């Protein structure tokens, strides 16, 4: 039942300040550590550093001793990390993971759902889909693709569903790739099958959690 | 002082005997990182150097044709050159090991493997509720114990780098 | 601080087959850790004080070694362990992770199937124009494609990005779409995306026409 | 031996100041029990006077009144009296340190206030899964280097009690 | 749901040599540690030592060094703590806890029963259970006391029960003393209202594990 | 070996009353921990790391303390936590116990009830005789008892146990069971037993009779 709670994603501006936020539940947050982590593609997951609720103590690393500082309370359950000097290489994803000392040393027990941040001018985008009618080609088939194209969009955090999650298998969640001035771009395509084409309704509902859009469009196969 | 230089002789027989019993103090077994002096093995010849000094100086005191008179001159700046690095080694290593390591210099095979889980010249928990844990004092108390090690190998050193410039003084 | 590294950074393993990964560190570590993460998830831990396993593992993993070098055994390795393994350990002030070794199944080859997605008019009316090429079903990772339209051949015009294996239907998923104005848009009529690869012998490709459908 | 009596008083306050130099390298704060060579205060005042008996051997050399002449024999039987106590307190200490405790005697107050909740005489960690952790080489190594430093006073203390026994040996 | 399983009691002839036990359930027996303690009256609680069934190291304390001995097996998940030259002064109670680094420090987390071993030459005696009928006195009262006193019994563990423990309220268990020749009596009372002594049953039913020997006797009220 | 001792050993607190233990050691230990046990049963534990409190704890506990000096505080203490409390450190091997601070309530004394019990049939046909003494419902713990059997005191020739303290109903219950042979048994008739105690003005007797009931 044990599990900590994180926020999905927030936009930074370079040179200004966020502030993280990681709620516990389900154990005594004075007695267990707070560990912090962040992993980042390109140098792998280092450690940023640890605070305990319990005397407020701190411990970081030489490496990024004054980039990051940690502040909790008790009152709360709460551990709150404030990040400093934003810099447009610091997009990655931060964790936050408990540490007990389970086996004979100190063992990671539950992790946190992390945090994608973006450093980025670039204002806010609002999510453009775009339908992918399939063609009535020469190959029949005994199955279909069925996609809604999302690009021109900010930040990367985007979820795309189909029937409002009625359809799960036969996804493919295309990464998205940063284009040259700044912005996101990705794809999602689900096999169906041709025969329920023209029968089962097939919509994409694209959910944006900071700019509060959703829009909930329908595609049609197409009869070339 | 050319007066009684048999009693420095003996000053430089003590200092020797000293900075090999220091030398071989400083291997205690305590974290793979060992100090740069140790490593560099400076302790053991210079502590046996310093015994050879010493017992030239302090054996006949009396004009020898070449087995004493040319070598003592060598010995000498031997004895400076030995005397001023010892020095140089020590109060950098003071830094080293009060200050982030600068040079991570791995202690020898034989010596590590009794004790290979540890370290000694970093110890700030990951975790901060151990910071008030006998884990944290025991290393603590590592670290204010090779500085006092530290400190009297360098007035040491320093002393007989002190009375062998007024023995190369007394003889240009 | 000490460094860990792990060697192969990727390896490909075919279904029920042993499979061995090893995890040197720069120094004797007192114990290691093991950590697998997966897609826009959390990394769940695996294995524990290097001989232990973590609650929901499955009987297959056994973690072992001593000294310097630690290494991870896999009884039979199946395609739901498609993820990357973290080495970790606690010894030293930080802990540092190690660098991955991404898991691959390697079973049959299998021939990629092309579908081509022409626009939509509310993709011309927005401003933009878009077409999607799919690619599905190919191993390996490799899959060239060379856009031709008006029977000349383009490249650089386009970005691909590679995705998860997949998990028992495919194994690997490329997209290839191609971006473009709307003159050049509306420069040229037909388009096609034809793609070659070592499991299909002829290569097939897809093509359709502009203002008919 | 009289031949050399001025570097015998120099041997001496050189071991006196190594002596002196160790306990003060011993009061770094590590466990509440003191070594029972610390407690008791013995390289201050044993050094001291040392150094004492060493520059009277070696201050004069002539045929004075009262001053050194009187003064010598009862300096080098204090001498005496002082090197066998200390071979006695190191011998008691190191069976102290590495067999069991016997005698339990607390540090001082103003030094233990540093480190009160760590101990160095038994350190068996009660939970055996620590066996194999530093909190047990961190321990390991402090006794260890202890055992080093009252093994090198024990030698310097029996060196320097033969030198004044000889000394008294000459003197009647 | 964590819990350890111990045996009730057993009795040691002097000189010989017990084995105890202690299973473990509900977590990973391999991880913790497996601390035992031992209680006294005379002298408090005081330790005994600790295994480790992870790599099978034990701790103990120059007290007992080599009294008891530790030995447990991963395989049943059960520990076990032999005891070697038994003495008369060696009657008391043996608790099996383990401990978790919780808090900040080793911490008890979860306790066990607890054996009350027993070291006497005498031989098993059956429990021995005399009715206690009240008397109708001049002070009739609004409430009585109905007993089942237990003498010459062996060994100490006993319990008395009323009506299969449907009565619980109102009891009175008094702690037995050891007699000149080694032989152990207590007493039991409940307290119930004289209206229902005429109507409701009351019975008494001691339990003597040792020896298997189950006792449902019945009190009757006496009127004088 | 670091010894631990607490005062006072017995403290006897009012209900709904603020009261306060200490619990000082001959060292300066890191932590502390406190452990309440009742009878027939394991040692709960109770506080640990000195300020925190164990599942299933009343709000009103609260322990402080640091240095070589650890105190004990209740903000009201009821009748439910009649038990005895534990001092437990673990800065040295090996850990030592506290000596035990045993909880008393403090309510209005009252008067106690003598109840006397006839031996039955069936403990004479044994081979023996007991006739059992109640006891209930006084206070203090101390309770005279003087047994009288045709008119002569008799004392020493019978064994009291002090059970726990009760809850609510009584607060202390003191079994005065007198033991004989069959021979003095059979050489008296009427039996006695008087309890004198600080609560009841005059002393109350129960007397019965042999061969009739
Ligand atoms: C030679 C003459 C006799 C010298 C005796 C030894 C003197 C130093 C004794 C050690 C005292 C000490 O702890 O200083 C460490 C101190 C360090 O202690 P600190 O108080 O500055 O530590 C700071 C901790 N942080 C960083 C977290 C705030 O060293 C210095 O202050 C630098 C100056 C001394 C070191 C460089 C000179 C050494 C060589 C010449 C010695 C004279
Ligand atoms: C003076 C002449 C020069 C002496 C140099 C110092 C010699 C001893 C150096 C220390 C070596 C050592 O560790 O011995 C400890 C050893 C102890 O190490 P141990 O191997 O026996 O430890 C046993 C561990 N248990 C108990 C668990 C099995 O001490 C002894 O063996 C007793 C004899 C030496 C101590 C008493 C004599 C000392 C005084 C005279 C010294 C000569
Ligand atoms: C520098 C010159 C002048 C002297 C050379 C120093 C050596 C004499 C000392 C330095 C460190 C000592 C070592 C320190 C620690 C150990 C561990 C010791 O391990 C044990 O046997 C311990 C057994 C036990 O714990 O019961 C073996 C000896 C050894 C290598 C010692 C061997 C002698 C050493 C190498
Ligand atoms: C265990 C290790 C530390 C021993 C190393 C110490 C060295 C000591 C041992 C004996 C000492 C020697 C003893 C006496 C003398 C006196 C003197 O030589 C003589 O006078 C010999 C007689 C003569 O030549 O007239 C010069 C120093 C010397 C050799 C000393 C040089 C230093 C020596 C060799
Ligand atoms: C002059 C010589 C011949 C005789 C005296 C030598 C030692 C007795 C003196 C010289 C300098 C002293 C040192 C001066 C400063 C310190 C700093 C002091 O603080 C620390 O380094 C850390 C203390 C902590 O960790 O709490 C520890 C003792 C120490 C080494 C002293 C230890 C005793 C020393 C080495
Ligand atoms: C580590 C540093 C900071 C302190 C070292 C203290 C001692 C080890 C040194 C300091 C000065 C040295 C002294 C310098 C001068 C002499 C004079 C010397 O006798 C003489 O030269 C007297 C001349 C005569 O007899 O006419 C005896 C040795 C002695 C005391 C030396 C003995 C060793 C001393 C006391
Ligand atoms: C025996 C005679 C010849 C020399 C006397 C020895 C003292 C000079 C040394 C022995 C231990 C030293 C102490 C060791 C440790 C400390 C802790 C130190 O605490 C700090 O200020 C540390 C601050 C920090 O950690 O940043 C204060 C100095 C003090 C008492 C040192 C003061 C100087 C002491 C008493
Ligand atoms: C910081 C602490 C460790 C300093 C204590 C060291 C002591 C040293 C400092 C100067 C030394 C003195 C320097 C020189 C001499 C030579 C000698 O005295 C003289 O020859 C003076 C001139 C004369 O009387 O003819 C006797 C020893 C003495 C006093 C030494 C005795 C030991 C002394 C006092
Ligand atoms: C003769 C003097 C003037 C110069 C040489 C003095 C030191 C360099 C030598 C003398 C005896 C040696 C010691 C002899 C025996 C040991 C035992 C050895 O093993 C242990 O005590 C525990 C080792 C462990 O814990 O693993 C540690 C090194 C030590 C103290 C040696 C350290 C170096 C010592 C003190
Ligand atoms: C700690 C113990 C086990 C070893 C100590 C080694 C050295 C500190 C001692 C051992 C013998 C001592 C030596 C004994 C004899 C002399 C002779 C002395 O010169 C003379 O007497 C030569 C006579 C002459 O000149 O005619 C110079 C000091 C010296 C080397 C002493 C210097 C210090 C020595 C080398
Ligand atoms: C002239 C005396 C010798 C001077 C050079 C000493 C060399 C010691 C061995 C090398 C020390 C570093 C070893 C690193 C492997
Ligand atoms: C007096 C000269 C000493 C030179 C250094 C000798 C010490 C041994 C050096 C080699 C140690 C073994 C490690 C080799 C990797
Ligand atoms: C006494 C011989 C000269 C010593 C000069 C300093 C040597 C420091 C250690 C070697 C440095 C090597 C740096 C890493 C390559
Ligand atoms: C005589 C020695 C003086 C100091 C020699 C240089 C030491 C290194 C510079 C100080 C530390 C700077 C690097 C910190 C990472
Ligand atoms: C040839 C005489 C001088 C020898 C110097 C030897 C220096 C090293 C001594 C210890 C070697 C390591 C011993 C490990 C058992
Ligand atoms: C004649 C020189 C002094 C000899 C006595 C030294 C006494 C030192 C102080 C007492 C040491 C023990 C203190 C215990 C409180
Ligand atoms: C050279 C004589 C030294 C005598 C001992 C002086 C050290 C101080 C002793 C008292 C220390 C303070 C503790 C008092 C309880
Ligand atoms: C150097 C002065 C005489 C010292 C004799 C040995 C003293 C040992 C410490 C005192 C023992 C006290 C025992 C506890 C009361
Ligand atoms: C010259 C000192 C010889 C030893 C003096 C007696 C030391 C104590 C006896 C050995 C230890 C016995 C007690 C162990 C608990
Ligand atoms: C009067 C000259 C000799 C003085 C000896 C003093 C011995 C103790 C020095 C240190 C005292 C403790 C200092 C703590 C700050």
């Amino acid at each position: 039942q044990v599990q900590l709670q994180q926020p999905g994603a927030e936009l930074v501006k370079p040179g200004a300040s966020v502030k993280m936020s990681c709620k516990a539940s389900g154990y005594t947050f004075t007695s267990y550590n707070m560990h912090w982590v962040k992993q980042t593609p390109g140098r792998g997951l280092e450690w940023i550093g640890a605070i305990y609720p319990g005397n407020g103590d701190t411990s970081y690393n030489q490496k990024f001793k004054g980039k990051a500082t940690l502040t909790a309370d008790k009152s709360s359950s709460t551990a709150y990390m404030q990040l400093s000097s934003l810099t447009s290489e610091d997009s990655a994803v931060y964790y936050c993971a408990r540490s007990t000392y389970y086996g004979g040393d100190w063992y990671f027990n539950v992790w946190g759902a992390g945090t994608t941040v973006t450093v980025s001018a670039a204002s806010t985008k609002g999510p453009s889909v775009f339908p992918l009618a399939p063609s009535s080609k020469s190959t029949s088939g005994g199955t279909a693709a069925l996609g809604c194209l999302v690009k021109d969009y900010f930040p990367e955090p985007v979820t795309v569903s189909w029937n409002s999650g009625a359809l799960t298998s036969g996804v493919h969640t295309f990464p998205a790739v940063l284009q040259s001035s700044g912005l996101y771009s990705l794809s999602s395509v689900v096999t169906v099958p041709s025969s329920s084409l023209g029968t089962q309704t097939y919509i994409c509902n694209v959910n944006h959690k900071p700019s509060n859009t959703k829009v909930d469009k329908k595609v049609e196969p197409k009869s070339c | 002082f050319m007066r009684e230089s048999k009693t420095l002789g003996a000053v430089q027989i003590m200092n020797g005997l000293f900075h090999i019993a220091l030398g071989g103090l400083l291997m205690i077994p305590a974290g793979i990182y060992a100090p740069i002096c140790v490593t560099v093995w400076y302790p053991l010849w210079g502590g046996i150097m310093y015994i050879i000094s010493g017992s030239l100086l302090a054996a006949t005191e009396k004009n020898s044709r070449k087995c004493l008179v040319k070598g003592k001159m060598i010995m000498n700046s031997l004895s400076l050159f030995a005397a001023i690095s010892g020095m140089i080694l020590s109060i950098m290593d003071i830094l080293n090991i009060k200050i982030s390591h600068f040079l991570k210099m791995e202690s020898l095979n034989f010596i590590r493997a009794h004790t290979p889980y540890i370290n000694i010249y970093n110890c700030e928990p990951a975790n901060p509720s151990e910071k008030n844990s006998p884990s944290t004092q025991y290393c603590y108390s590592i670290q204010s114990l090779f500085l006092g090690i530290l400190s009297v190998m360098l007035i040491f050193a320093f002393f007989q780098e002190l009375v062998i410039a007024g023995i190369v003084e007394n003889e240009w | 601080q000490i460094v860990l590294s792990q060697s192969p950074a990727i390896l490909s393993a075919s279904p029920g087959e042993k499979v061995t990964m090893t995890c040197r560190a720069s120094s004797s570590v007192s114990y290691i850790h093991w950590f697998q993460q997966k897609p826009g998830s959390s990394p769940k831990p695996w294995i524990y004080a290097t001989s232990n396993l973590a609650s929901g593992v499955p009987v297959r993993f056994s973690g072992s070694g001593s000294g310097t070098s630690y290494s991870l055994t896999i009884s039979r390795v199946e395609a739901e362990d498609a993820a990357t393994y973290y080495c970790q350990q606690w010894t030293s002030n930080p802990p540092t992770f190690g660098g991955g070794t991404k898991l691959e199944i390697k079973r049959t080859v299998a021939a990629p199937s092309v579908f081509i997605f022409p626009p939509s008019d509310e993709q011309l009316k927005s401003g933009t124009a878009s077409v999607v090429c799919l690619l599905n079903n190919f191993y390996p990772r490799e899959a060239k494609v060379q856009w031709k339209v008006d029977n000349a051949l383009q490249s650089g015009n386009s970005q691909e990005s590679v995705t998860e294996q997949d998990s028992k239907d495919s194994t690997y998923s490329l997209s290839s779409t191609l971006t473009l104005s709307k003159a050049d848009y509306e420069k040229h009529k037909v388009y096609a995306c034809e793609v070659t690869h070592q499991g299909l012998s002829s290569p097939v490709t897809k093509s359709f026409n502009r203002g008919e459908c």
